[PDB]
């Protein structure tokens, strides 16, 4: 193939012109997100049976979608959570690769055939089956600073105005909403409607009849008669616009012909539809829409539209509407992929002089500066032909592959530029001489590192996503880089290389030329000696070679396991948890504390802050609340004491001061909708239909036997929520029929007073919306207030709930989560720092046979997947080693050589085990990639030292000890200049603060660390093995 | 509304002996109050924790003490059937014939239940047979809706 | 799977039409082969248990988990679940002068779940310390609760 | 018996509303009759599986 | 594989069985298909082996 | 026309411009990829100028 592309040249430049040409038809194409879609798709059925309980959702939302949802292909999951405030979220989970449409619309389906099982009173609201992401793009929020208006005014204004404005955006998926549009609502007064001798719910009926639309038809309507010139629709009483026209509805009229109305009976406002979300924007009052972004979408082209329709829309709407960006993570995505395409730049540049410094030509230094760019060209559209996207995954899968890519091309720069000097050769012969020598070499290495990286592509989970786009780069980078050294570049180096003299092995004339090549060469000599010295002495330096294999073993196990890294994103998070029973009030007066906090000790790195009672993790209810904290641009915030690292540190010790509050300041992880923490979610299941009591008896004691072990598990929580005190009514159904009262009649005022009634949609500005009947607050706080709500009586006699009913306190559940249909409980917890997760697994699986009858176990989340998987590793990494072996003894054509190569494995790794636990990394996923691309380029450089030797054996006979010591020689040039150049270009992603610090770090880090090891050993133990191994067989 | 009496809240319905001891000594309210007016008292009855009731009495804990509706820690020891409770209450001072806002004494609700042996236990100290809640019920009338003969029996 | 969702997109428009007396029983639609895979069946080696009560051990805490499976389209049932069947006499019912209809009312009255609403709700007033759940109304969970139904 | 406006705030203005976050559309149409009929005539790229 | 995660979901049963339960299996057809499958492997063994 | 009044096409007449506007590229498209293919079988780049 090479000397194909000697005399045909302009043909190699026509394949690298298109290959760069692909690629600029794809960086303008190819879309850009944060990460990729690495989860398993899920799907979360909400409903909402208003004004209830926790066991009236379970026992008749919850058992009734989940006996129904049968038939559903590639499920793992289906785990629900009901809470009282009425919200039931029913969460599936399918298994990697499932679509997410097929599965979605088998779960509308299925439950579209369960929906007449439900109540007449969810139907009307609804259920809203959609995907789980949790990856909010961006959050918009919308203050006044007048104070005129409230959250239920601007959150009107965002619903019936901007919602729709931006989701015609391009690139904007789903687009959730903080606060409720305009529903009216009808509070009532008992003492009133007592007046009247009235109930709430001929208030239900007045309002069912008189906001109704009806239909008549037509005039002139078909079958007509002969004769008959015109056609009209007919147009009867249509629903209600205004308030005011909801004061005219007629409920009764009294015997002295007095006419009584809603106005004289209720009090009727605008206002939301829950008022249990409370947005607060630096204690301004805000509401706001989150925005996520659809599949195949740039998220920065998608963030700079809707930040233009809303300006846009800026001066239409009212003074006293300001818009503000709390959350938005393209700030920092924008950052993470520009800093690695400097670092690309940037590592041209560095060979672009280091070959300079070694070649001493401006020509033989232009050829990678064009191999590099079209071969990541190649990648970038190799990626765009199979879907992948541009990520801090799939750029730092480049980013650690420009090794490959820069040996490539300087191997075959170097060994021409060596012949030309050695021999006197021109270009043309040289370049058609050394690649003789390469190009089967090349082949085998492209073998061997398909070898190595694409096991890393079966990994099986949520993981092998990740490891799958690294592999598939660097594949790719890699199988692109053999070929322009097979295409392109020797057609270069026999073109734009120049001629020079033989026996000139490079002298300089009077700069740090001259001495570079003089201390080079006296270097060589001693380095030659050197290696000599050690070939004939062995022993020494092979047992050595066990020191380093039993440290690097020893290094291996005290190194924590990671999955990724948490860093700056210019946004965290803080959590609110009050004691049970806890209200609206004293959640505010904490998150005015927070807010208070943040924008008075910690003003000069915090922007903002956005409060939201009523919108907490691992709850909704009234104790619970969140705050997301929005910070100044990394160019604001210098040093590492105004890094999140120490900002949650500070606030949760000064939060740990607020008094009956458990608050929780923390970090973004780097997969929001990812487990992380080493944790497990481990959960307690009741499979002989024990209670809710018993369950609870047992996970409090099997808690009480998790802390008995503090030296493999350190915080084993209960993620659910304590049981609390509820008020039962136990109704006397004697004394209801005695006193002639309907049943139905009790409960419909009890709950349409109480919980709420969706009544009926009536029209606003062209627009429908919601009608709620309720008490007002002052009369339904407190019982003793029960006996002031009469209904009435068959006999017309008004009753007092008094006369019914007995009450009473229960300590009973707010939060009732299942597992498979079957009751639940989960558990969280960590093993300690020393000790792996699969221990504490096993621990708690054996603490669980200690159990009650009755109550089983299972592993969910992260912890569902190392079940399935575990040994995927060692296989696929052994079988790698297979396939090495192979292609390796096809390239030497012997069985015995390979395991030269075979050695250097233990080399580059034990320098990143020593720098990853110098600088305090962790074993994360980047520094695994930088594991495998030390060790792939550790045996590109001794797979042609021993190619070289055993050519100059067969073809020279030099001999083995002379053939060992001239290869040695002649690739002493190439691995410096490799190391060198990737270590320069890799030395600031190791100095990196700010933005992606903990990730550039994590990679730059190990690889540095694996390749001064790499260099510095490889070039002294590869020949020893090789004379070993010679000697053996 | 002291930080004591939440922690001894926190203890007794969690179930820890060492714990409520140590509060105890540390000078804790021992008939501190819940918002809904539940001391630990009525959490050790209604969860069952002895070793904490035997331990709060001991010091001077309100074994007749009513919530904000009229219950005190027998009837939710006898609404749940915790016979070392209830003849540990009643062997400190605890009144069998106490009534809330609705009337109801805890015969109504170790017989809407079925207790036989807590109302043998009642009975031995002087519970009226006879008295009623405010719609005309004594346990002879609860044991015969739900149709338990035993109860029947027992009441003559 | 498109063609179950063009099928399923057609009675989308149907099931309004039919009787609420079998969209409460259930409708199902399922891709199915015609032949029975495989049976699996539940035996008391002791004894004690009436084909019944094996029946409604298997619907209640074995069907559910394994028709979720992965390949599992239809999974029948060889019995039948619990059930407060409820058995009448109308020599009983005429003596009272009642009917199934008066019986039905009093079922569907007295078991019931009930929106009772939220003590201390939302939105509150100034100055609350109380957050509740109301409790009402239950389902009946026994035989003996059924008896006592008025 | 709807007229053509009581649908559009009813019926069309609110599916239209929900139909934006989809994969390759070009565009969309609606009708909304005086007999309460209601269309909406959405309209993918070509290529698109239907 | 369908009948494999059933046979495996029932052993997630049967410690929670009260006493007396028995599971049989009276109707299969897999536990002919990898024998009628086995026979032929051997079978092509054999035929190297010859 | 009068403010806030646009136009936009639909049907075949989305197609005619979006050929219209189509055609530009593929004629440079499908022209730099005859020099490319000519240089290639010829190796030279004045022969496929000429």
């Amino acid at each position: 193939m090479p000397n194909f592309f000697i005399d045909r040249p302009i043909f190699a430049w026509v394949i690298a012109i298109i290959i760069m040409l692909a690629g600029g038809l794809a960086i303008l194409k190819l879309p850009v997100a944060q990460y990729p879609t690495i989860a398993p798709p899920a799907v979360t059925i909400s409903a909402s049976y208003p004004g209830a309980d926790a066991k009236t959702v379970q026992d008749t939302v919850t058992q009734v979608i989940e006996q129904n949802m049968n038939g559903i292909d590639n499920l793992m999951y289906m785990s629900s959570n009901s809470d009282s405030t009425g919200t039931v979220q029913i969460t599936l989970t399918f298994e990697s690769g499932t679509d997410a449409d097929i599965a979605q619309v088998q779960v509308q389906n299925k439950l579209q055939l369960a929906m007449p099982l439900l109540p007449q009173e969810v139907q009307q609201q609804g259920v809203s089956v959609e995907k789980s992401s949790s990856s909010f793009l961006m959050v918009v929020g919308v203050i006044n600073t007048d104070g005129t208006m409230t959250q239920e005014d601007i959150s009107d204004y965002v619903a019936a105005n901007m919602k729709d404005a931006i989701s015609r955006t391009s690139g904007v998926g789903d687009v959730q909403l903080f606060g409720s549009q305009y529903a009216m609502r009808i509070w009532m007064n008992p003492n009133e409607l007592n007046k009247f001798q009235l109930t709430p719910v001929d208030v239900i009926t007045a309002i069912k009849a008189q906001n109704a639309q009806v239909a008549a038809g037509q005039l002139g309507g078909t079958p007509p008669v002969k004769g008959q010139q015109l056609n009209a629709s007919i147009i009867a009483q249509t629903r209600l616009t205004s308030t005011e026209e909801f004061g005219k509805i007629l409920l009764k009229v009294n015997q002295d012909g007095s006419r009584v109305l809603l106005r004289d009976v209720a009090k009727i406002e605008l206002g939301g539809e829950n008022y249990d979300i409370i947005a607060e924007f630096n204690g301004q009052p805000a509401s706001g829409l989150g925005i996520k972004l659809a599949t195949g979408a740039n998220a920065l082209d998608t963030a700079a539209a809707i930040r233009a329709e809303l300006a846009k829309m800026e001066p239409f709407f009212p003074s006293g509407l300001k818009i503000v960006y709390p959350y938005d993570t393209t700030p920092f995505v924008k950052i993470s992929i520009h800093e690695v395409v400097k670092t690309l730049v940037e590592a041209i540049i560095l060979v672009f002089l280091v070959m300079y410094l070694f070649l001493q030509n401006f020509r033989a230094t232009l050829i990678p500066t064009i191999a590099v760019p079209v071969v990541l060209l190649g990648t970038f559209a190799v990626l765009a032909a199979f879907g992948f996207s541009i990520n801090t995954l799939t750029m730092f899968g480049m980013v650690l592959a420009i090794g490959l890519l820069v040996d490539d091309a300087i191997v075959v720069v170097e060994n021409v530029e060596r012949v030309m000097a050695e021999e006197g050769l021109p270009p043309k012969e040289a370049t058609r001489k050394s690649m003789g020598q390469i190009q089967g070499a090349l082949v085998g290495i492209a073998m061997v590192l398909s070898a190595v990286f694409v096991p890393m592509a079966f990994f099986g989970g949520s993981t092998g996503a990740i490891y799958r786009q690294f592999s598939i780069t660097i594949v790719s980078a890699m199988a692109l880089s053999v070929l322009v050294a097979l295409i392109l570049t020797p057609a270069l180096c026999a073109t734009m290389l120049k001629p020079i003299a033989k026996g000139d092995h490079g002298e300089g004339k009077k700069g740090f030329f001259g001495w570079f090549n003089r201390m080079f060469e006296k270097s060589t000599h001693h380095y030659t000696d050197s290696v000599g010295g050690i070939l004939r002495s062995t022993g020494r330096y092979l047992v050595l070679y066990l020191i380093i294999v039993v440290g690097m073993a020893y290094l291996f196990v005290r190194l924590p396991s990671s999955f990724l890294p948490d860093e700056d994103q210019g946004v965290f998070m803080t959590m609110v948890q009050l004691p049970a029973g806890a209200t609206q009030e004293r959640t505010q007066k904490v998150l005015n504390e927070v807010t208070h906090y943040y924008l008075t000790k910690e003003k000069n790195n915090v922007e903002s802050v956005f409060a939201v009672n009523g919108f907490g993790f691992a709850g909704r209810g009234q104790n619970t609340g969140i705050a997301f904290v929005s910070l100044k641009d990394w160019a604001d915030r210098p040093g590492e004491e105004n890094k999140v690292e120490a900002i949650t540190m500070r606030a949760t010790r000064a939060f740990s001061q607020i008094k009956d509050a458990m608050v929780f300041a923390f970090n973004l992880p780097a997969i929001v909708e990812l487990g992380t923490a080493t944790g497990f979610d481990f959960e307690l299941i009741d499979q002989a239909g024990l209670g809710h009591e018993k369950l609870t008896q047992a996970r409090n004691q099997l808690l009480a036997e998790a802390a008995k072990h503090p030296d493999m598990l350190t915080s084993v929580r209960p993620n659910g929520l304590e049981d609390t005190p509820q008020f039962k009514i136990d109704i006397d159904q004697e004394k209801a029929q005695a006193l002639g009262v309907s049943i139905n009649d009790i409960n419909t005022t009890l709950g349409a007073a109480w919980g709420g009634s969706y009544v009926n949609d009536f029209i606003d500005r062209g627009r429908v919306k919601k009608v709620y009947v309720m008490s007002e607050a002052k009369y339904r706080m407190l019982p003793d207030d029960i006996g002031d709500w009469y209904v009435r009586a068959a006999d017309g006699q008004m009753v007092p709930f008094s006369a019914f009913s007995s009450s009473r306190w229960e300590y009973g559940s707010p939060r009732l989560e299942r597992y498979n249909g079957l009751p639940s409980m989960e558990i969280l917890g960590q093993a300690a720092p020393g000790k792996s997760t699969g221990e504490a697994m096993e621990l708690m699986e054996q603490l669980a046979s200690k159990l009650p009858t009755g109550v089983g176990y299972d592993w969910t989340g992260m912890s569902y997947q190392e079940r399935l998987s575990g040994n995927q590793a060692p296989s696929l990494y052994a079988i790698s080693l297979i396939v090495v072996f192979l292609c390796l003894a096809a390239l030497y054509e012997s069985w015995s050589i390979p395991f030269s190569v075979m050695l250097v494995v233990p080399l580059g790794v034990i320098g990143a085990l020593l720098a990853a636990t110098f600088r305090g990394l962790t074993n994360d996923v980047y520094f695994q990639v930088g594991l495998l691309t030390t060790i792939g380029l550790s045996a590109k450089n001794a797979i042609l030292i021993v190619e070289f030797a055993k050519d100059l054996m067969d073809k020279e006979g030099k001999g083995l000890i002379e053939a060992t010591l001239d290869a040695v020689r002649m690739r002493l040039r190439p691995i410096l200049m490799t190391s060198l150049a990737f270590i320069l270009g890799v030395m600031p992603l190791v100095i990196s603060t700010g933005a992606g610090s903990g990730a550039q770090n994590a990679v730059g880090t190990g690889v540095m660390g694996g390749m001064v090891t790499a260099t510095v050993l490889a070039i002294f133990f590869v020949p020893v093995f090789f004379v070993v191994v010679r000697r053996r067989f | 509304g002291s930080d004591l009496g939440k922690k001894l809240l926190e203890a007794a319905r969690a179930g820890r002996d060492d714990e409520v001891r140590i509060l105890m000594a540390n000078g804790a309210d021992v008939n501190a109050a819940d918002v809904v007016g539940w001391t630990p008292l009525h959490l050790a009855a209604y969860w069952g924790h002895l070793e904490i009731v035997e331990v709060l009495l001991k010091n001077g804990a309100d074994v007749n003490a009513y919530d904000t509706l009229g219950s005190t820690p027998l009837h939710l020891a006898a609404h749940f059937g915790h016979l070392e409770i209830v003849e540990v209450l009643l062997k400190n001072g605890a009144d069998v014939n106490a009534k809330d806002d609705n009337g109801i004494t805890p015969l109504h609700l170790a017989a809407n239940r079925g207790h036989l042996e807590i109302v043998e236990v009642l009975l031995k100290y002087g519970a009226d047979v006879n008295a009623q809640d405010k719609f005309g019920k004594t346990a002879f009338d609860i044991s015969i809706n739900n149709g338990n003969e035993d109860l029947a029996e027992i009441l003559q």
